[PDB]
């Protein structure tokens, strides 16, 4: 498997497959940044269990820099696949403009547990709150994981 | 050094287990084998490591040869 | 060259299976040399 | 990844058809011997054992 | 040794095996996104 009897090369074919390859790391830093966002949601968690805020203003610091560092490899691995004219590269621009928002929801859930620990929020309404941003985030994360499957 | 004073040896391997080892081991080796061929199959010039190839052929080597073995016990070609 | 005057071995004293395990080391040879100059011939021709 | 899938599913079922067209075959060997069957095979099988023993160039001149 | 009964009832069990995981084959290929672009 790692000789090859091959004369002319086909850059089309080294294209298809580069751009796959960075497609799976452009994957798995996603999948990544899904698992910061559970990391964040664990976060929050151990900060309802314990009031302590700088248990989650350090998660949201860790958070606005290592998926801010993903944002930007794969912002530059979509600057490689634009200059492969993929048509996948504005498609997660798209992802990207999905995940901002989904970003400023799990921002907004934050906000919302940091005001029901602090009482400024009610339980009877901080559950109809989270129900709502979780089930928004939830529409998409599905968006999500078709324009992947759209990738 | 005579006979009566001495002892005797048979393999602790007794009859009755080589239907058990031959069917285990060789299960594992053909997951392991499966593993392999998919992952070479499917894995590419960017995406493929050396040292996973070669510890899943490695382990997959370990349990197919002493199944096989234990296989050729239990058929009774005793090497 | 070496290739096609094997044929003149063969033809003379050599058995097959004599001429078949030398010619299995030359067309070896000659097709890796083969494979090798084609390639920088098709760079050339290409650019 | 959908294309580790496909290959595992395309691999299974090729590794099991080869099993399964060897085994079939067997029947014959298990209720009696592993010994030639029929008239004609017993030529081939003298022939085979010739060529076995005697070497190509005596088998072709034979 | 083994009987032909049960080489018979083996082989019984290979071919129905096979035919339905080739019917499940029919259905992952054409569930897939990528034949169809």
């Amino acid at each position: 498997v790692r000789l090859d009897f091959s004369i002319t090369k086909d850059p089309a074919a080294e294209a298809r497959m580069k751009v796959a390859c960075i497609t799976e790391q452009v994957l798995t830093l996603v999948n990544k940044r899904i698992g910061l966002y559970r990391h964040f949601d664990e976060t929050v968690n151990r900060y309802k269990q314990s009031r302590d805020i700088s248990t989650l203003n350090s998660g949201k610091k860790s958070l606005e820099t290592e998926h801010k560092a993903l944002t930007s490899e794969i912002a530059l691995l979509q600057s490689r696949l634009k200059t492969e004219g993929s048509d996948l590269c504005d498609r997660v621009s798209e992802m990207q403009k999905l995940d901002a928002q989904v970003k400023e929801l799990v921002l907004k859930s934050a906000v919302e547990a940091e005001r029901l620990v602090a009482g400024k929020l009610k339980k009877d309404t901080y559950i109809e709150n989270e129900k709502l941003i979780s089930g928004k985030r939830q529409e998409l994360v599905t968006k999500i994981d078709h324009i992947l499957d759209a990738l | 050094m005579e006979l009566e004073a001495m002892s005797r040896y048979t393999s602790p391997v007794n009859p009755a287990v080589f239907p058990h080892l031959t069917v285990v081991l060789l299960a594992i080796g053909m997951f392991f084998t499966a593993w392999f061929f998919v992952y070479e199959v499917t894995s590419t010039k960017y995406t493929r490591d050396i040292y996973k190839e070669l510890l899943i052929s490695l382990v997959a080597s370990l349990f197919m040869g002493f199944g096989v073995l234990f296989l050729l016990l239990w058929v009774g070609i005793y090497v | 060259a070496a290739m096609l005057g094997l044929m003149y071995v063969y033809w003379t004293q050599l058995n097959m299976f004599q001429t078949l395990k030398y010619l299995a080391i030359l067309g070896s040879v000659t097709f890796l040399a083969g494979n090798r100059m084609l390639a920088q011939q098709a760079v050339k021709r290409t650019a | 990844s959908y294309e580790k899938q496909d290959t595992l599913l395309k691999l299974l079922i090729l590794s099991m058809a080869a099993v399964l067209s060897f085994s079939t075959r067997l029947f014959a060997v298990l209720r009696f011997e592993s010994v030639i069957h029929e008239f004609d095979p017993y030529f081939n099988y003298r022939t085979t054992r010739f060529l076995a023993e005697e070497g190509f160039y005596k088998f072709h001149n034979w | 040794m083994i009987t032909d009964v049960q080489l018979a009832i083996f082989a019984n069990m290979l071919g129905v095996s096979l035919f339905l995981l080739v019917v499940l084959y029919h259905y992952v290929a054409v569930n897939n996104p990528k034949k169809q672009e």
